[PDB]
């Protein structure tokens, strides 16, 4: 019931999860009046949702706003709906920027493979 | 008779007697009585139940049992104080039937769930609990005895009686007394004191004798116990003295390892819990090797390496033995690196501490004549030139920096630091004389210019080595 | 040569310039007896070189190894084409994990509208 061991059966690391209790992300559990801390069930589900959560790319603050709402009879699903949809738009922003980056960038690099000569066009075009 | 203390230690060891396989469950059957009767006795104090109450308020937000059992089991206690409650403080105190809820109270409280951390509250608010009654005892005796002029044979008759109301002060006063008449001279602290041991009473809800003997059986159950221990760490002596073997290098000398295992061996003794089956001597090894490995990770070292790169370096060691005995040749860093899973830097830096600094008294010479210590060089170096340049620089500035005849030289000297205790910036030395920092810039670089040419400063462009 | 209008031309503060000075990307500049950085135009087309790029074209790891081959000065277009041939290959897996993770959110995120039906389930299906 101790923190590494579930952070090994859900993958996870204990760092990860020390860096989540030093700020406010996960609920802090009960201490088990010893060296060690225990873990509730519903603590580890919370763990391995933020795990889900994290591996799949998304930012730490709004899946710490999607673990505020978890383990709680209330669980509004429409505001935390359109805070993601925000979040993957500014997602796609970054895909945009990049994606103008790339195609703006890769039509200039043919030759030059190499040699000793002192002349290039691209770094006097950018610069 | 001797002079070597860990023989007569031996000796000590070889006082008692030993144990077998039936002795060794004997005393492991004593430190259980030992303890279990402290474990009974808790359950007739009334403080045992609040304690319960807090446990299963820190359990409400939680091999092992399930919760259900301790969301379950932790208030039964509860709902025998509340139906005790109106028998052993209301309709008077002395009952047989408020004796037998006591005792029905204190047979269901055999759900224990040990927890080290646990069993230290309770010990420490009886313990306390004791020491308020027995300095308040101690101070009625130095109120009673001492003064009054009566014996301690005359105060225990009455004390033992209530202890409990305003009777015993006036049973003091008794049939004429001509030595006890001062009533108010030593009233002020017995009163005041009597109205404190009230509250505590009423705090406890039980009478001062009942928590008493109480109290005394707690002291029975712990000097039990203590013997139990005593015994135990007795007849085990042997496991560290024989254990101690394998740990014999010149780092610590025997005696300090085998006091670390006695401490050891005195934690696995409440660490043991025999009923599972084991012996002691097979848990006890554990307990008592690492002991012995903080004591030669904490101590053995003048610089003091902590215990994790005690063991990756005593690994790096056990390595480079088995590198040795395979190939022969010198251990490169390397292969312990590559071995040990490790970066080859922290390797050598693990490597570099290697072992204690060179005394100081070794014969580094070919004899008994000059030790260590006369070829260190000085840290705290005074040169010819850290000794006579920095008085002499200081006496140019002194003699240069006073042709300056106006008050740059005042605010330079406390600019850097010269003849004056706090070096200040141009915003301390600009409160006193010129608060915008730039005057005293612009005073500065006019020093600077004046003081680069090499016409004057030569013997202060001289002091540039 | 103090860098604050040098700092206006490239578009940055003394802070980020600063923070590349004392990173192993960047020439040691001249210090005019004061403390106070000076570059001249070779360092101000590396200047310009190194945002025109962080804010504009690359990030840190690329265009340090920008800078670093443009002070050779021997310089190299086909080096930069297979760095960013293994830079775009390094953002086409990153952009086919982000839209990995916006089909699995569109999948696993559609719930009911506001109203007064309140604790979904969903966030417990996206816990597994
Ligand atoms: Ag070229």
């Amino acid at each position: 019931m101790n923190i590494s061991d579930v952070a090994k059966i859900t993958g996870l690391t204990s760092k990860a999860i020390r860096f989540y209790e030093e700020k406010g992300l996960v609920t802090p559990p009960m201490r088990s009046e010893n060296g060690y801390r225990t873990y509730t069930q519903q603590h580890l589900n919370e763990l391995t949702l933020l795990r889900q959560a994290r591996q799949v790319g998304f930012n730490l603050e709004e899946s710490g706003e999607l673990v505020n709402l978890f383990n709680d009879p209330q669980r509004h699903s429409a505001d935390v709906k359109r805070r993601t949809l925000e979040k993957v738009a500014e997602i796609e922003r970054h895909i945009e920027e990049l994606q103008s980056m790339r195609d703006q960038l890769l039509a200039l690099a043919n030759a030059c493979p190499g040699d000793d000569s002192a002349d290039c066009p691209i770094i006097e075009n950018l610069s | 008779r001797t002079t070597d203390p860990v023989r007569m230690y031996m000796r000590e060891m070889g006082t008692v007697e030993l144990l077998t396989r039936e002795g060794e469950i004997d005393i492991a059957k004593r430190i259980e009585d030992g303890i279990n009767q402290v474990q009974c006795s808790v359950a007739e104090y009334p403080e045992a139940i609040t304690y319960l109450l807090e446990q299963y308020d820190r359990v409400e937000a939680e091999n092992s049992i399930d919760p259900e059992l301790a969301r379950e089991k932790f208030a039964e206690l509860r709902a025998q104080y509340v139906v005790t409650r109106d028998t052993i403080k209301a309709k008077g105190r002395s009952h047989a039937t408020a004796q037998e809820e006591i005792l029905k109270l204190s047979e269901v409280f055999k759900q224990f769930r040990l927890v080290p951390k646990q069993f230290d509250y309770l010990v420490n608010s009886m313990r306390v609990m004791m020491d308020r009654v027995r300095t308040q005892e101690r101070l009625i005796m130095k109120l009673c005895v001492e003064q009054c002029k009566m014996p301690k044979k005359n105060f225990i008759t009455l004390f033992t009686g209530n202890e409990t109301s305003d009777t015993w002060f006036n049973a003091a006063i008794a049939m004429n007394k001509p030595w006890s008449e001062k009533l108010h001279d030593v009233s002020e602290e017995v009163h005041r004191a009597l109205q404190k041991l009230q509250q505590i009473e009423e705090e406890t809800g039980l009478t001062i004798e009942q928590v008493k003997d109480i109290n005394r059986r707690m002291s029975i159950g712990e000097a039990k116990a203590r013997r139990a221990k005593k015994e135990m760490v007795e007849a085990n002596l042997r496991l560290v003295i024989s254990i101690a073997k394998k740990y014999t290098n010149r780092g610590l000398q025997f005696l300090d390892l085998i006091q670390e295992g006695n401490i050891g061996l005195m934690k696995a003794v409440d660490k043991f819990e025999y009923r599972r089956g084991y012996k002691f001597s097979t848990y006890a090894t554990w307990w008592i090797r690492q002991a012995i490995t903080r004591s030669i990770a904490d101590q053995a070292r003048t610089i003091r390496i902590p215990v994790h790169m005690i063991e990756t370096i005593n690994k790096l060691n056990r390595i480079s033995r088995q590198m040795l005995q395979e190939m022969g040749r010198e251990p490169t860093p390397e292969e312990l690196a590559e071995r040990m899973l490790m970066p080859e830097d922290k390797i050598r830096k693990v490597l570099k501490i290697a072992k204690e600094p060179i005394s100081m008294e070794t014969p580094i010479g070919d004899d008994e004549d000059s030790h260590l210590g006369d070829f260190i060089e000085d840290t705290t170096l005074e040169l010819p030139l850290d000794s006579a340049t920095t008085e002499s620089l200081r006496a140019a500035t002194h003699d240069v920096l006073a042709g300056l005849t106006a008050r740059e030289a005042k605010v330079l000297r406390m600019r850097f630091g010269i003849d004056m205790n706090t070096d200040y910036t141009l915003e301390e030395v600009g409160k006193q004389f010129d608060v915008t920092r730039e005057r005293i810039r612009q005073i500065e670089a006019k020093a600077l210019r004046k003081l680069r040419h090499p016409s004057r400063s030569e013997v202060l462009r001289s002091f540039l080595d």
